[PDB]
Parts: structure tokens; C-alpha cells; sequence
RNA sequence: AAAAUG
RNA sequence: GGUGAAAUUCUUGGAUUUAUUGAAGACUAACUACUGCGAAAGCAUUUGCCAAGGACGUUUUCAUUAAUCAAGAACGAAAGUUAGGGGAUCGAAGAUGAUCAGAUACCGUCGUAGUCUUAACCAUAAACUAUGCCGACUAGGGAUCGGGUGGUGUUUUUUUAAUGACCCACUCGGCACCUUACGAGAAAUCAAAGUCUUUGGGUUCUGGGGGGAGUAUGGUCGCAAGGCUGAAACUUAAAGGAAUUG
């Protein structure tokens, strides 16, 4: 049975700290506790260690990332523009 | 055989600038305006004020050594009117007959590629 | 501990002695273990590589940027932060860069930086939600928490102390020429109140 | 109580080594002083003069030419090509309703070092026997024409220096080459290289400048 | 009055009614 | 009732048309609805063509023209008489004068 | 495309899935072509390339990862490398390069 | 430019 | 500078104006149309990539798989909300100058939120063609967009031809238009709003005099603003539509 209507992971906090803060925390807690796809072994086995560290349980490869996501949108944009600048410089 | 400047008539509404410069435009010669020639605060853009300003500008240009002018006439442009004010043609005629020779008349009104949303609100000036 | 950004232990070979030298870089986002990091003038424009500022094109995103060449990294070191290469002046060789604070700085073109953005971004988007979490955050940084308000003190303890109501009493904007013991509040404030409009004037 | 024209001197603008006419006119500047050099006040001035005046022919009444002063050589300002632009009246006259306007622009480097942006324009036209009153292109014709013009401009630059590019622009041969390469797509009446914009200059090369 | 401003006045009055009903319990 | 058979605009098969600003008062009006007039006026008519020709350094100069597409809102066009109120039958006439 | 040929081979021909069976087929010389996923570890890819060089076996580099290669060969599990033993009635062995 | 009420 | 006229404002610390540059964000002029695409809202610089779509052509394929749809879903202008970024312009609020009898309005000068973007909410517009969708048939005509077919066709070169553009004829699909309406309608007008007292092709939704009132209450959705659903008491002989003459 669905145990909570909307709080989900933030049901641990009970009625404290305010609903808006609880939702803000819930989004990032789900993000940080989700399993992610490994770009090296292709499995959905990447989990966070401390903030910014994302380790695959399989293949034991760990990558630097966001505090609560494996890849921030800013880092993805940075990677894309670095690829663009590198390709332009080489050609 | 002539010494060429640039006329640079900025004929807005509410004013007319007759601003003769060198060929580069960095050095200016006898910038005169309609508000310099009238003292009524509403005839600053008038053809008579523009004619007086152009006559003074051409007199000082002939005293400096400028004999001919390439003409560049503009409206306010940007997003405001795009139509030359009532004084531009009068200033150009006064420059034409003040002894100055005329060359390469062009309209240099700044025209956007649909930039810089126009002032006034979506319902415009309601008079 | 005490750092939002994770660190990367990058092992290099000593060019002058047979041994390994471990270096502690600030991990850039995308850097992984087993990755080859290239550091030098001829290193390629790849994330995690250490390049001189002059060798990267306009718009490049770098991190751990040297203020002076050889200082081994001063700018854009906190998690999620980066420096933007916004121009070069090859004569009197210098690089114009945008710092995380929005300042524009001219740096020597020989100063090095790490390609990419510092890992651990988005950290401050999560509410701490708890005095306990703030406690554990500052337990590994310094004894700066919790903070008693100076207005809650006695006059002996703070310029804001005292009064039959808790109130500042005089303007909290304090001159830059004030002395120690006076610089409490908004030191050398150019303005006060809620920021409305656009910052970074010309 | 100054009359700043007593402290001013006149210089002659010698634009080309190639246009038709060395003399374009005069410009005045303050006399060189202790802490203010007239040669420094000059050497950055741009003069926009008509290609009709540069060539002696009124068939170049449009296509204003920008000339940037590079050196002051004994009361003579030697300039060089700085850009070309059509006149506003010519552009507005060319742009008409009931036809397709095709614009292309490329950023190309000349053979030696000059970075320029070339803006070419063209307009669709009716055939001699056409009954239809608008003669619009199908935007695939537009894409193909734009690609052809881009290739033409990028290969006409990158094979010549700035001087030879100016000498190619003056007779408008690029317009004819665009017409020849696009006539099998759409008739394309009013082909023009409407603008050349200088983006980045090489190292000075006073020797290269000294061709006039 | 104008229909739009009548609707706006009704919305303001509805907000007032909601506020007083909330203050009561 | 419906005054104009199609509408007081020209929009069928579109739904939305981007607006333009009136040259006179800057009111927002959809481009298909705005009254558009082209001005091809000579750079110098000014009762002055001969004066400028005499002052000109070039023989047969052929002074240029200013081209301006004016967009008027309905109220401004009617007030400035670019367009006039027509009879019920005359409204159904799209031929220019 | 490569996917239709691969599906035809799976449907009609003979194949082995996985690194160990691929290497065994290479060393017995009954592999006609090996398809290596884009995300295969570089050391394993190099070893497969060396085996295929020794056995004169063609190597095709699948643009997708192991998930994509498994999907292409029609399996619900990741496949890092495929080995074609017999093409069946499929032109994969000749419609390459 | 200003012009409300019956 | 601005206006009808002014003043607020800036200005010999050089304003406005001129030239050369740089930065920023927004926008995408002219071309631009009784033109195109999209379910609608909407969509207008180039190029690349990604999937998608209508129409046409088809002596391909399946064979009734379809039409419309309570409940249920997806999208849904602008404004507004939340949190970052950005914040050039314009600009609810606000401040000011004027006008005025008053003018916290129109007009002038600034200017916050907003305008832009990302991640989410909101779910409303005169969201309009105030015209549900599918199907059939009933006038005359010329244009135009996309595809196709044909020609003793015109022009372009590549060497035979050919596509490309154009012309002529036809055709399918589309945005529309003009004339007349046998027909319809209260009329305005309508090729559908026709094929309706000679009333039945299929189907969904909505209305039942004007107010009270989209109000109260309850429910539900929403962070909120609000959205959806939604009375009754009471009151009233008119309100309303189109057209005619003044
Ligand atoms: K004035
Ligand atoms: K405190
Ligand atoms: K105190
Ligand atoms: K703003
Ligand atoms: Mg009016
Ligand atoms: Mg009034
Ligand atoms: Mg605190
Ligand atoms: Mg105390
Ligand atoms: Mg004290
Ligand atoms: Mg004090
Ligand atoms: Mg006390
Ligand atoms: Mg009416
Ligand atoms: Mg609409
Ligand atoms: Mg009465
Ligand atoms: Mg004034
Ligand atoms: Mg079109
Ligand atoms: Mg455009
Ligand atoms: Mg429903
Ligand atoms: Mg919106
Ligand atoms: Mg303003
Ligand atoms: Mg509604
Ligand atoms: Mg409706
Ligand atoms: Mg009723
Ligand atoms: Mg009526
Ligand atoms: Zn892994
Ligand atoms: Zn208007």
C-alpha cells in the first residue's frame, strides 16, 4: 500500500521544519539516494558516497559529480562547450 | 578641387541638428541646432530654425575651409519615429544654397532588426 | 572533511627520480578514478586537464585557477564554482577571466587552471533543516557556530548590546576607517535594504 | 577665446594602392604638441567614402567603402580597406514585396591573416513569360542557394589577400559567379555582396601597407 | 459596473470572506 | 452583429499573428490587422530638387529615396485619415485608390 | 541498418553472446565477425582486437553500449560483444566497411 | 490644450 | 530632452550631437502575403543533430481493425506563484512633472515585480470562425499553397537528354476568396448557418425569461492567487437579438 500521500522520504521529519522546506529537501533526497546508470559498465549501480562522489557497486569505478546528482546541468553544459571548443581548436 | 566634410543632419521631432564634421567624423565643424536659433521651446524642430542653424553651420564651415559636404540625414530611428523631422529638408536646402557644394546624400537613420521593444505600452499613447 | 567539493588523488611520475608523487587536486565534475589527467602547456582541452590560461580559447570553463603562475591554485575552488575565460591579450600576455563572484580579473597567461567545473555543485540548494546539521557542518570547519546576536548582548560585550529593547541604536553601517571593536554590523556598506533590480554596475 | 581651428592642421587621405584614385579628401587634426601627438590622434580614423568616388564611375554609387588610416607619412594618411557596405537607399530599393529575399553570411579568413564576415544578398525573380505574380522560392531552393553562396564566398576568400578580395569586389565578379552557380536553382535577379565586415586584423606589416 | 471590475470586486470580497472565516473557528 | 465578413483583420488558418507597434502612438496591433503604408519619398523633394542639383558636385546625381513601411493601428489610421470610414457596401472593396 | 542485419543473424544464423564465448570462438576460428559495444572496457576491446587480428576476424564497433547491443540482438540482458558463427540468410558479413 | 451635470 | 504647451531631468565636472571601440540581455525588422506548418495554445536569423507529421504517388500490405465519445489522461497565450540564473529594453506597484475643480487618470520623466531562461506549479482568455466531430450530396468562377500526370510548350547547359524556374491542361489535398443564392434564416448574413412541419446518416457537449449569481454552502484541485462543481431565499415584465426611420 502507498503509505504516504505526498511526503514520501520526508515522512521521517514528521510535522517539523515546514512543508516547503520538507518538499525542497525531499526532491534532493530522492535525487541523492537514487541509483544511476554507470557510463563504464552500463549497469544501474551508481550510488552516492559523500557529496560529489558517485561510486558504482559493480566495476568499482567512482566519478566526481554533483552534491545530489551524478551530473549537474551546469557540468553537462560545460562538457558540451568544452567538446565544442576542443573540436574548433583542433579544426 | 574641393574640401569635403559631412553634413550629419539629425532631424528629429522637437529638434534639428546640423553637425558638420570632417570626412572621418572624429573632428567636428560648427554643430548648430534649431534650439540655438529659436527661443520658444516648441519651434526647435521648425523648418525656419533648421534653416537658420544650417546657415550658421555653413558660414562657419566656409570660414574654416570646408567647401563641399557629403550629406548624411537621419531621423531618431531606433524604435521611436523612423521618419525625418520637419527641419531636415529645410536644413539641407539652407546648406545647399549657403554656398556649400553637396555630395552623396544618404539616409542613415538607425533601423533595428526588430530589437528593443518600443516605448508606450501595448495600448500606446492615449490622447 | 570541512570541504563540500571532493578531492582527487592524482599520481604522477617524478621526472627526475624514480618514484611516484601523489597530488591532491580538487575533483572536477566528470573526473573519475582510472582516468588519465594531463597537466602542462601541451595538454589537451579535456575536463580534468591542467592547462595554462593562454592555451584555452575564449569561453572555456576552468577551475582551481592560479592567481599568479605557480601558486598552485587560488580561484574557483569551492564546490560547483568555476572561472570563465572571457578573453586574451597576447601582447603583454594576459587572460581576462570572470570569477565566481562576477568580478573580472586579468591574470598572467601562464597561470594554470583545471578544465571543467568543481564537483559537488548544488550543495547549498538543500536546506540544512536542523541546528544539528549546522552543528555537524561547522564541527569540521571551525568554532563559528552558533552565533549569538550582538543585539542580544550587554553593552560591555558588543556595540549592539544593551537597551530596554533589543535594538541597534545607531546606524549599523560601519565606516571602513573604524577600528577593531567597532566593526560590527555592515562594514563599509555602499547600500542597504533588499536588493531590487540588476547588480554589477559599470 | 580659443578658436581651435588655429591649432589644427590638414592631412590628405591616400586610401588605396588599388582602388582607382589615391586622393579621397582631407581631414584636420590638432597640431602635434608635447603630450599629444597628431600622428597618434590619427592612425585610427575610419573614413567612409563612396565606391563611385573611388572608381570615378556612378555605377558604384552604392557600396560605400570604409578606409582605416594605418600610417601618417609626411602629411599623408595612408589608409587600407576596413569594410564595405551597401547604401540604405539601395538596400531598401532592392527589398520588394512579392519575391523571396535570400541572405547568406560567412566568416572567412583571407589567404594571409584577415578575418572578415561577408554578407551576400539575392532576390528571386519572375521569368520573362511568368504569369504568376510573386515568384516565391520553396525554401529548399533557398537552403541550396544559401549553401552555394556560402561555398562561393568561402572559396573566393581564403584564396586571395585583402587587396585581391577588394580588387575582386570592385568589378562584382562574385555576383556573376553566384548567378552562374544558382541559375539552375532559381532565377535570382539581384545578387550582390552587400557587406564585408572586418573582424580581426593581422600584425601591422607596414611593409604590406607600403604598396601605395 | 463593468463586468471585469465586478468580477474583481467579487473576488476581493470573497478573499475577505475567506479571511474572516479563517480567523473564526 | 458581425461588421466585417472575414474580420477586421486578415487571419484565416493562423490562430496567432505576431504584433507590431503603431508608428504614431505605439499601440500593439497584430501585423495582419495593422494598416501598412509604404513611403518612397525622395531624399529631397522639399521644393528643392533644382537647388540641390545646382549645389551638387556630380552631374546627373539622381538623388536617392527614403523607404519606410508605416504600421498604423485602427484608431491612429482613422484619425490621421490614412483610412476612412466607408459605407456598408463600400467596405467590401479591397482595391486601393 | 546494422540492427536489421543483426536481428536477421539472430533469427536465422548462429551466434555467441559474451566475452568468454566470443574469445573461445575466435581461438577456434569459427567466428566470422565480432561486434563490440561502444562502452566495452578498452583493455577488453584491445584484447578482442588482438584475437581478431590473429584469427583474421572482422571487427564491427557497435555505436551503442552493452544495453543497446543486447537490445539489438534481441535479449533482455547486456551484451558486451557478439560473435557471428554463421550468418544464416543475412548479408551482415558482406555489407560492412 | 480644456468641455462635468440635467 | 519632452510635449498640443510645459515642467520634472541632464548640462562649460562638456549634456545632446559626432567618430572609434567594448559589454550585456532581449528581439528576429524590411522580405511578410486574404501565404505555410501545428490538436490547440502557437510557430519567422544561419547551420548541425534528433525524433515526428500532413498531402501526394502507389496494380505494396492488413482486412473492419472504425466514428463520436461520460469517467479518465496529455498539452494548454498572457498574467501570476516557488527556487536558481539573468536582468539591455519596456514596465502592474511606487515616486514625480503637468493638466484639472479634484486627477494617488489619460500625457511627461524615472522606476520595483514582471518582461528572458532553467526546474517545477498554475489551467485560465472575446483560448473566436463567439459556428463540436465523422460521413454523403446540392451552384457558377478565378486565383493561390503542397504533391502528381501530360504537352510538337518557353528559358537555363552537361555532349544526346534531363531535372531547376516558368507557361498551358488536368488532378488530389489545403488556407481562402468572388458572384448568385434554387435553398436557409428574425435579419445581419450563410456553400453552409443548404439538402428541416416534404420534420430521422452517426454521435458528444450545452441552454430553457431577466436578476440574485457563477453568489452562499459543501466537496475536490492548487503553495497561493484561484480552477472545477454549484444552489436557495428573494425580486422582476420585461431583459435581449437583428434590422428601420429619425
Ligand atoms: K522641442
Ligand atoms: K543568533
Ligand atoms: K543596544
Ligand atoms: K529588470
Ligand atoms: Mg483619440
Ligand atoms: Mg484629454
Ligand atoms: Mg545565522
Ligand atoms: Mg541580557
Ligand atoms: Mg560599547
Ligand atoms: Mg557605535
Ligand atoms: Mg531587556
Ligand atoms: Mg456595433
Ligand atoms: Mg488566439
Ligand atoms: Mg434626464
Ligand atoms: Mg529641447
Ligand atoms: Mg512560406
Ligand atoms: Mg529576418
Ligand atoms: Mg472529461
Ligand atoms: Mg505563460
Ligand atoms: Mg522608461
Ligand atoms: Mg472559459
Ligand atoms: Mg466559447
Ligand atoms: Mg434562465
Ligand atoms: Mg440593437
Ligand atoms: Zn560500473
Ligand atoms: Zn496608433
Amino acid at each position: 500500500a502507498k503509505r504516504t500521500k505526498k511526503v514520501g522520504i520526508t515522512g521521517k521529519y514528521g510535522v517539523r521544519y515546514g512543508s516547503s522546506l520538507r518538499r525542497q529537501v525531499k526532491k534532493l533526497e530522492i535525487q541523492q539516494h537514487a541509483r544511476y546508470d554507470c557510463s563504464f559498465c552500463g549497469k544501474k549501480t551508481v550510488k552516492r558516497g559523500a557529496a560529489g562522489i558517485w561510486t558504482c557497486s559493480c566495476c568499482k569505478k567512482t566519478v566526481a559529480g554533483g552534491a545530489y546528482t551524478v551530473s549537474t546541468a551546469a557540468a553537462a553544459t560545460v562538457r558540451s562547450t568544452i567538446r565544442r571548443l576542443r573540436e574548433m581548436v583542433e579544426a | 578641387s574641393q574640401v569635403f566634410g559631412v553634413a550629419r543632419i539629425y532631424a528629429s521631432f522637437n529638434d534639428t541638428f546640423v553637425h558638420v564634421t570632417d570626412l572621418s567624423g572624429k573632428e567636428t565643424i560648427a554643430r548648430v541646432t534649431g534650439g540655438m536659433k529659436v527661443k520658444a521651446d516648441r519651434d526647435e524642430s521648425s523648418p525656419y530654425a533648421a534653416m537658420l542653424a544650417a546657415q550658421d553651420v555653413a558660414a562657419k564651415c566656409k570660414e574654416v575651409g570646408i567647401t563641399a559636404v557629403h550629406v548624411k540625414i537621419r531621423a531618431t530611428g531606433g524604435t521611436r519615429t523612423k521618419t525625418p523631422g520637419p527641419g531636415g529638408q529645410a536644413a539641407l536646402r539652407a546648406l545647399a544654397r549657403s554656398g556649400l557644394r553637396i555630395g552623396r546624400i544618404e539616409d542613415v537613420t538607425p533601423v533595428p532588426s526588430d530589437s528593443t521593444r518600443k516605448k508606450g505600452g501595448r495600448r500606446g499613447r492615449r490622447l | 572533511s570541512g570541504r563540500g567539493a571532493p578531492l582527487a588523488k592524482v599520481v604522477f611520475r617524478d621526472p627526475y627520480k624514480y618514484r611516484l608523487r601523489e597530488e591532491i587536486f580538487i575533483a572536477n565534475e566528470g573526473v573519475h578514478t582510472g582516468q588519465f589527467i594531463y597537466a602542462g602547456k601541451k595538454a589537451s582541452l579535456n575536463v580534468g586537464n591542467v592547462l595554462p590560461l593562454g592555451s584555452v580559447p575564449e569561453g572555456t570553463i576552468v577551475s582551481n585557477v592560479e592567481e599568479k603562475p605557480g601558486d598552485r591554485g587560488a580561484l574557483a575552488r569551492a564546490s560547483g564554482n568555476y572561472v570563465i575565460i572571457i578573453g586574451h591579450n597576447p601582447d603583454e600576455n594576459k587572460t581576462r577571466v570572470r570569477l565566481p563572484s562576477g568580478a573580472k580579473k586579468v591574470i598572467s597567461s601562464d597561470a594554470r587552471g583545471v578544465i571543467g567545473v568543481i564537483a559537488g555543485g548544488g550543495r547549498v540548494d538543500k536546506p540544512l533543516l536542523k541546528a544539528g546539521r549546522a552543528f555537524h557542518k561547522y564541527r569540521l570547519k571551525r568554532n563559528s557556530w552558533p552565533k549569538t546576536r550582538g543585539v542580544a548582548m550587554n553593552p560591555v560585550d558588543h556595540p549592539h548590546g544593551g537597551g530596554n529593547h533589543q535594538h541597534i541604536g545607531k546606524a549599523s553601517t560601519i565606516s571602513r576607517g573604524a577600528v577593531s571593536g567597532q566593526k560590527a554590523g555592515l562594514i563599509a556598506a555602499r547600500r542597504t535594504g533588499l536588493l531590487r533590480g540588476s547588480q554589477k554596475t559599470q | 577665446v580659443v578658436d581651435p581651428f588655429t591649432r589644427k592642421e590638414w592631412f590628405d587621405i591616400k586610401a588605396p594602392s588599388t582602388f582607382e584614385n589615391r586622393n579621397v579628401g582631407k581631414t584636420l587634426v590638432n597640431k602635434s604638441t608635447g603630450l599629444k601627438s597628431a600622428s597618434d590622434a590619427l592612425k585610427g580614423r575610419v573614413v567612409e567614402v563612396c565606391l563611385a568616388d573611388l572608381q570615378g564611375s556612378e555605377d558604384h554609387s552604392f557600396r560605400k567603402i570604409k578606409l582605416r588610416v594605418d600610417e601618417v607619412q609626411g602629411k599623408n594618411l595612408l589608409t587600407n580597406f576596413h569594410g564595405m557596405d551597401f547604401t540604405t537607399d539601395k538596400l531598401r530599393s532592392m527589398v520588394r514585396k512579392w519575391q523571396t529575399l535570400i541572405e547568406a553570411n560567412v566568416t572567412v579568413k583571407t589567404s594571409d591573416d584577415y578575418v572578415l564576415r561577408i554578407f551576400a544578398i539575392a532576390f528571386t525573380r519572375k521569368q520573362a513569360n511568368q504569369v504568376k505574380r510573386h515568384s516565391y522560392a520553396q525554401s529548399s531552393h533557398i537552403r541550396a542557394i544559401r549553401k552555394v553562396i556560402s561555398e562561393i564566398l568561402t572559396k573566393e576568400v581564403q584564396g586571395s589577400t585583402l587587396a585581391q578580395l577588394t580588387s575582386k569586389l570592385i568589378p562584382e565578379v562574385i555576383n556573376k559567379e553566384i548567378e552562374n552557380a544558382t541559375k539552375d536553382i532559381f532565377p535570382l535577379q539581384n545578387i550582390h555582396v552587400r557587406k564585408v565586415k572586418l573582424l580581426k586584423q593581422p600584425k601591422f606589416d607596414v611593409g604590406a601597407l607600403m604598396a601605395l | 459596473m463593468r463586468a471585469k471590475w465586478r468580477k474583481k470586486r467579487t473576488r476581493r470580497l470573497k478573499r475577505k470572506r475567506r479571511k474572516v472565516r479563517a480567523r473564526s473557528k | 452583429p458581425k461588421k466585417r465578413a472575414s474580420n477586421g483583420r486578415n487571419k484565416k488558418g493562423r490562430g496567432h499573428v505576431k504584433p507590431v507597434r503603431c508608428v504614431n502612438c505605439s499601440k500593439s496591433i497584430p501585423k495582419d490587422k495593422a494598416i501598412k503604408r509604404m513611403a518612397i519619398r525622395n531624399i529631397v523633394e522639399a521644393a528643392a530638387v533644382r537647388d540641390l542639383s545646382e549645389a551638387s558636385v556630380y552631374p546627373e546625381y539622381a538623388l536617392p529615396k527614403t523607404y519606410n513601411k508605416l504600421h498604423y493601428c485602427v484608431s491612429c489610421a482613422i484619425h490621421a485619415r490614412i483610412v476612412r470610414v466607408r459605407s456598408r457596401e463600400d467596405r467590401k472593396n479591397r482595391a486601393p485608390p | 541498418s546494422i540492427n536489421q542485419k543483426l536481428a536477421l543473424v539472430i533469427k536465422s544464423g548462429k551466434y555467441t553472446l559474451g566475452y568468454k564465448s566470443t574469445v573461445k570462438s575466435l581461438r577456434q576460428g569459427k567466428s566470422k565477425l565480432i561486434i563490440i559495444a561502444a562502452n566495452t572496457p578498452v583493455l577488453r576491446k584491445s584484447e578482442l582486437e588482438y584475437y581478431a587480428m590473429l584469427s583474421k576476424t572482422k571487427v564491427y564497433y557497435f555505436q551503442g553500449g552493452n544495453n543497446e547491443l543486447g537490445t539489438a540482438v534481441g535479449k533482455l540482458f547486456r551484451v558486451g560483444v557478439v560473435s557471428i558463427l554463421e550468418a544464416g540468410d543475412s548479408d551482415i558479413l558482406t555489407t560492412l566497411a
